[PDB]
RNA sequence: AGUGGAGCCUGCGGCUUAAUUUGACUCAACACGGGAAACCUCACCCGGCCCGGACACGGACAGGAUUGACAGAUUGAUAG
């Protein structure tokens, strides 16, 4: 459960930069590089104070052995995009009622964690 | 010498404003200043909008309300402390008189 | 200028005040007082004077008590 | 309820020397005016006051999100004998003479 | 100056210093006072449970202005210190121990401070 | 032993309240009112603001 | 006017002053059966002229109450030393002063009378 | 009633139960302290106070988060 | 001149939702409670601190009631 060919066939950019060079980058040039979203989500929500979540994210995937993916890595935030060093991490992703562990790969990079998460029903009427 | 003063008339209560403004323009006059006259500055209509039914099912009833201030100014070719101390003595209540030492 | 009062004590007005708040001279004075059968002691009436001799004494001689009253000489 | 007679006595002379005290109450707010207890939502500023107010001695009047406590005779005395001060202070109620 | 008794101004100096606040009522505001010299006074109890700690207070004593006067009953030096409002049946902060004290800056004026003020210069 | 109380509130209808009372959907904000709709219609007269019109 | 609020804004904020204090003044003064207040603008002083029905209870005694009433309106609404002097306003007639009187019926109805 | 209660048992608050607050100094004759689980010097500070020698951390109490000894 | 028809908008019914917060039902509920709410708010749901038990009385209690926290466990939060 970690970077480039593993859990990728959907190989090169995403966005304009490539998930194969992206796990050997640092998110501080992602943002920087063709991910405006991401870019609006690095430069101005900038690192927003999660930072025992992400000390938990580095305690979890430190913790678990690296053959494997991390224990639990429960978030309340859901508009987390997928970090190079995020990605391996088995977040668990709350939707206002329920956390959903999201298992993070080189293809899901440049995706919020509520895009994997559902807040919302496939709607049903009867149907 | 003399040195041009604005007199800057506000208020909202025009009848207010032109009494005042006959004691600024005469007592400018009554002990000599320049006397110069009111220079009629438009009004300003304040209009909010509202609503008239809180809780609003039924009807939309809406509401406006409009408050109007009064701005004008005197210049006075004048003694600049003598513009000001004839002037803004004597009128306490009711309209804001601003003597001005600019456009000098 | 008068002097209202909400209560003024037992030296109340007409000819009660004709020497006392002053020594000059006043027009005329109501009280709710039928000031010559009773010698009731109340207050709800106000005080008229002239305002040429009358300043110096009544704005030391407010807060007071002649009786059990306040005298609250606030000129207007 | 914490923070003792050092700061509810910062409330607690404030209150008297002037005869009025002055607060607002939010939960997003965090100050009083008047020297109060520094960037704090509405407590000791207030519950060393209401501490005081149910036991009496001050009206606590109120307007528009804002307190104002009046400082009654019984207030006059009573931070008079807390504050062991002489027993006469003149507390800024009785200063002016109309 | 004036001619006081020694336990009963050792009362209204606990009384005094408590309002003062800085009476290092008990050990540990004792032992952070008693190893400065804002101690200037440290009425010890003679009857504190395990008196070791008399001793602790002892060893904190003597240094930084040693004082050491020596009272019974904790609970008495309890009630002198303060914390309990003694005319009641029973209080929120009724009469329990503060059994050795310091007092950090005597603070106040004449006799019930000045007595044995100058009586700790007369014992020591 | 409160550490979160409170949350920046800058932004939108979740940032204010009126002045008298709590109070969103219509916080009329121009020239310094800060009051919600509907209390503000019980302290027009004190103000100014007139309906001729 | 540039630096200060707006002209717009400033008789705007002419009667934000005029309603917060007159129903603080309604909370607190209705024992003076109260018909109103009257700030009026004068050179280095406030004059705030209380009117009322039961003029007797503005100053307490010996101006004891005016040194708080004014504490509340001089040091909470923005004004210097010296500045907001009180001044009383027995009102003359009361009769016309439904204001004192829905105060004075209320003293009779909540107050008690049938 | 949206979805929060809680139960409390000092949860609430904090009582750390017994809370070994200094009594420790190693007493010869009179007087004469010494230096039990670590004394620490700073300025917020006073002169008597000791950490939580909690070994390989070793918080002083009278500072805040910090001066944790690691050896 | 249109609407309704069309796409879509918003509001509402209904359903659905853990929540689709609530007010309203011909005129006198329905792009209505300027209601253009991201979360914030928020009512609602799903979760957490915290007490705002102030005060009248009484008990714990200066040996520590309580506070503060390392760091760990915890958790959305190394939020003592």
């Amino acid at each position: 459960v970690e970077q480039k060919k593993k859990r990728t066939f959907r190989k090169f950019t995403y966005r304009g930069v490539d998930l194969d060079q992206l796990l050997d980058m640092s998110y501080e040039q992602l943002m920087q590089l063709y991910s405006a979203r991401q870019r609006r989500r690095l430069s101005r929500g900038l690192r927003r104070k999660q930072h025992s979540l992400l000390k938990r994210l580095r305690k979890a995937k430190k913790e678990a052995p690296p053959m494997e993916k991390p224990e639990v890595v429960k978030t309340h935030l859901r508009d987390m995009i997928i970090l190079p060093e995020m990605v391996g991490s088995m977040v668990g992703v709350y939707n206002g009622k329920t956390f959903n562990q999201v298992e993070i790969k080189p293809e899901m990079i440049g995706h919020y964690l509520g895009e994997f998460s559902i807040t919302y029903k496939p709607v049903k009427h009867g149907r | 010498a003399i040195h041009r003063i604005r007199i800057t008339l506000t208020s909202r209560n025009v009848k207010s404003l032109e009494k005042v403004c006959a004691d600024l323009i005469r007592g400018a006059k009554e002990k000599n200043l320049k006397v110069k006259g009111p220079v009629r500055m438009p009004t300003k209509t304040l209009r909010i909008t509202t609503r008239k039914t809180p809780c609003g099912e039924g009807s939309k009833t809406w509401d406006r309300f409009q408050m109007r201030i009064h701005k004008r100014l005197i210049d006075l070719h004048s003694p600049s402390e003598i513009v000001k101390q004839i002037t803004s003595i004597s009128i306490e209540p009711g309209v804001e008189v601003e003597v001005t030492i600019a456009d000098a | 200028y008068t002097a209202f009062l909400g209560n003024l004590p037992y030296d109340v007005t007409e000819e009660s005040i004709k020497e006392f708040f002053r020594g000059l001279n006043i027009s005329a004075v109501r009280l709710p007082r039928e000031p010559s059968n009773p010698e009731r002691l109340k207050g709800f009436g106000y005080a008229e004077f002239e305002d040429l001799d009358s300043l110096l004494s009544a704005l030391s001689l407010n807060e007071e008590s002649l009786g059990n009253r306040r005298i609250r000489v606030d000129v207007a | 309820m914490l923070m003792p007679k050092k700061n509810r006595i910062a409330i607690y002379e404030l209150l008297f020397k002037e005869g009025v005290m002055v607060a607002k109450k939010d939960v997003h707010m965090p100050k009083h005016p008047e020297l109060a207890d520094k960037n704090v939502p509405n407590l000791h500023v207030m519950k060393a006051m209401q501490s005081l107010k149910s036991r009496g001695y001050v009206k606590e009047q109120f307007a528009w999100r804002h307190f104002y406590w009046y400082l009654t005779n019984e207030g006059i005395q009573y931070l008079r004998d807390y504050l062991h001060l002489p027993p006469e202070i003149v507390p800024a109620t009785l200063r002016r003479s109309r | 100056g004036g001619v006081m008794d020694v336990n009963t101004a050792l009362q209204e100096v606990l009384k005094t210093a408590l309002i003062h606040d800085g009476l290092a009522r008990g050990i540990r505001e004792a032992a952070k006072a008693l190893d400065k010299r804002q101690a200037h006074l440290c009425v010890l109890a003679s009857n504190c449970d395990e008196p070791m700690y008399v001793k602790l207070v002892e060893a904190l004593c003597a240094e930084h202005q040693i004082n050491l006067i020596k009272v019974d009953d904790n609970k008495k030096l309890g009630e002198w210190v303060g914390l309990c409002k003694i005319d009641r049946e029973g209080k929120p902060r009724k009469v329990v121990g503060c059994s050795c004290v310091v007092v950090k800056d005597y603070g106040k004026e004449s006799q019930a401070k000045d007595v044995i003020e100058e009586y700790f210069k007369c014992k020591k | 032993q409160q550490l979160y109380w409170s949350h920046p509130r800058k932004f939108g209808q979740g940032s204010r309240s009126c002045r008298v009372c709590s109070n969103r959907h219509g916080l009329i904000r121009k020239y310094g009112l800060n009051m919600c709709r509907q209390c503000f219609r019980q302290y027009a007269k004190d103000i100014g603001f007139i309906k001729l019109d | 006017m540039a630096v200060q609020i707006s002209k717009k804004r400033k008789f705007v904020a002419d009667g934000i002053f005029k309603a917060e204090l007159n129903e603080f003044l309604t909370r607190e003064l209705a024992e003076d059966g109260y018909s109103g207040v009257e700030v009026r603008v004068t050179p280095t002083r406030t004059e705030i002229i209380i009117l009322a029905t039961r003029t007797q209870n503005v100053l307490g005694e010996k101006g004891r109450r005016i040194r708080e009433l004014t504490a509340v309106v001089q040091k909470r609404f923005g004004f210097p030393e010296g500045s907001v002097e009180l001044y009383a306003e027995k009102v003359a007639t009361r009769g016309l002063c439904a204001i004192a009187q829905a105060e004075s019926l209320r003293y009779k109805l909540l107050g008690g009378l049938a | 009633k949206k979805s929060y209660t809680t139960p409390k048992k000092n949860k609430h608050k904090r009582k750390k139960v017994k809370l070994a607050v200094l009594k420790y100094y190693k007493v010869d004759e009179n007087g004469k302290i010494s230096r039990l689980r670590r004394e620490c010097p700073s300025d917020e500070c006073g002169a008597g106070v000791f950490m939580a020698s909690h070994f390989d951390r070793h918080y002083c109490g009278k500072c805040c988060l910090t001066y944790c000894f690691n050896k």
